């Protein structure tokens, strides 16, 4: 469960985030497509190359549906209903690259925000990013 | 992956006692029941509405023995599963885009097909010296993907 | 979620183990100490020779964990509120290692229910396993 | 695992600029802080009940320097980190107990650290050699678990 601390710690970060949020979404999405290669599966109708208009405006949605999230913090399964339909039915991602692209967020969120990313923060982004990843995956089956 | 000899003659023993047809299209059906998102690559396959639809479905049954057909055929070469499945990893990577996660959690549906098919005789052993397996043809599989 | 189909099929095949209960919880520890050895790091106070005393113990404190679970499904959660306590807190397992054990109960129960383990059985006892092992690392953090 | 020669470059550069005392004690505080129950291993420790009682403690950061001193020592060793860690291996695995993803658990928080340490300069093609090398040693250390 997010605690209180937690939630006022996730909101504190993606706040220092604020406009900036879309283009750190494309940048855990190149980490993740290095560092993972097999996530790239999901990606053949992509270019993959650095500095993708493709990856910029997936990227783009992705921490759109992540500022959303921390803008319903208490009420997220239904905030992010349709992804969790369209993840469940259409895309068909397979769950454990979830953790995957959760630890490509937290480490660009670690490499944007030096002040702000303290063990506590670090901890709860963790939490956070585990149950936004929970709820995308609980329609599965 | 390193099976001892006792671990391969193990394997061996079962497995010639297998219908890989039958055990291929069983595998396949379950990994499609039990983790329904497999079915992305299928969409061509027909009907998959229901557990029983899909367990029946013909061309579900035919990958099926297509898969483990290629398994089965691995099986000799235990000694060089990397190899053995370079080829088919290559594929899978680059024309396929299937996530390798995929050959693991087939390889968990195998052990309990096998399992539900031999009852008492997939011993705790028999058992371990088969996750090995799976797990190496898992990790062949998954090589190639750069 | 656990749909009211998946409720039935494991009252149902949880139901025929019965009496063995704990002797399958006894094999699928076995099972998973031969198969996933790094789970014996959790166990270097117990003999794990085949058959003792120590792992027939703990197998049947686990099966009646189980039953537990299977006869309050509607909420585990509460029904579960010791032994979550107990595994955050004390045990400290790494929830990676919830996958392994529930992996060899589903093996260990195919070998034993030939009749029961039907497909669509199958995943509802893997949703359940799951299930609990999310309420059982649910207070880890 | 095998490296790149560019992405060993990437790690080498990288980690010329690497205090390892301050950089070990970071990535242990903080492997105790983000997943808790890892201090089941340092129940001798002392205070670990807050994160600045865990971040300040003396002990964790003495042994944040021997842990990461060992893993610095096996830079050198890109190509033999099963070898290089062999000995290590069965330490933990004899004597500790410690349930290898312990490593991977660690190799994810020293990545994270390395990131909020550098910033920018930890580009996404040498994080992904980073990736790469926490993987090896954490496979290394895994190796003579029986
Ligand atoms: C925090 C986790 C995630 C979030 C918030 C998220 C969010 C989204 C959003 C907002 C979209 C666009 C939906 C639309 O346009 O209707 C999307 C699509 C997509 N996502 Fe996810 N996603 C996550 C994880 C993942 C992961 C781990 C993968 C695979 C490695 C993935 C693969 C895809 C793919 C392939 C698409 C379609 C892209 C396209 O063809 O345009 N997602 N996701
Ligand atoms: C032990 C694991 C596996 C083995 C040995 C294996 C082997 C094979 C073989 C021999 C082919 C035919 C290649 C050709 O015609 O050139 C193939 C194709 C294919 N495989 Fe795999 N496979 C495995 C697992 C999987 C899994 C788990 C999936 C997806 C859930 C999958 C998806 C596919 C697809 C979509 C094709 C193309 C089928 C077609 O074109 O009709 N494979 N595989
Ligand atoms: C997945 C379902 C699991 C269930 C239902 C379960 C249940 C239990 C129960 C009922 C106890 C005894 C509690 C007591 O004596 O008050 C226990 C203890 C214990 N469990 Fe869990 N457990 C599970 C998973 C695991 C896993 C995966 C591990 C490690 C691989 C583990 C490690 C332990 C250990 C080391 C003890 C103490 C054993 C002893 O000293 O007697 N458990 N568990
Ligand atoms: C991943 C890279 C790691 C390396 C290279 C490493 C290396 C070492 C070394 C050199 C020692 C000293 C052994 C001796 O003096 O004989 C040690 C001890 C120890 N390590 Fe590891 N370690 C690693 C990760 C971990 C992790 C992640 C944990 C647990 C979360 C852990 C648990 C321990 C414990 C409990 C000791 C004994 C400490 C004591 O004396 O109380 N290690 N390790």
């Amino acid at each position: 469960v997010l605690s209180p601390a937690d939630k006022t710690n996730v909101k504190a970060a993606w706040g220092k985030v604020g406009a900036h949020a879309g283009e750190y979404g494309a940048e855990a999405l190149e980490r993740m497509f290095l560092s993972f290669p097999t996530t790239k599966t999901y990606f053949p109708h992509f270019d993959l190359s650095h500095g993708s208009a493709q990856v910029k405006g997936h990227g783009k949605k992705v921490a759109d549906a992540l500022t959303n999230a921390v803008a319903h913090v208490d009420d997220m399964p239904n905030a992010l209903s349709a992804l969790s339909d369209l993840h469940a039915h259409k895309l068909r991602v397979d769950p454990v690259n979830f953790k995957l692209l959760s630890h490509c967020l937290l480490v660009t969120l670690a490499a944007h925000l030096p002040a702000e990313f303290t063990p506590a923060v670090h901890a709860s982004l963790d939490k956070f990013l585990a149950s936004v990843s929970t709820v995308l995956t609980s329609k599965y089956r | 992956v390193h099976l001892t000899p006792e671990e391969k003659s193990a394997v061996t023993a079962l497995w010639g006692k297998v219908n890989v047809d039958e055990v291929g299209g069983e595998a396949l059906g379950r990994l499609l029941v039990v983790y329904p998102w497999t079915q992305r690559f299928f969409e061509s396959f027909g009907d998959l509405s229901t557990p029983d639809a899909v367990m029946g479905n013909p061309k579900v049954k035919a990958h099926g023995k297509k898969v483990l057909g290629a398994f089965s055929d691995g099986l000799a070469h235990l000694d060089n599963l990397k190899g053995t499945f370079a080829t088919l990893s290559e594929l899978h990577c680059d024309k396929l885009h299937v996530d390798p996660e995929n050959f693991r959690l087939l390889g968990n549906v195998l052990v309990c097909v096998l399992a539900h098919h031999f009852g008492k005789e997939f011993t705790p052993p028999v058992q371990a010296a088969y996750q090995k397996v799976v797990a190496g043809v898992a990790n062949a599989l998954a090589h190639k993907y750069h």
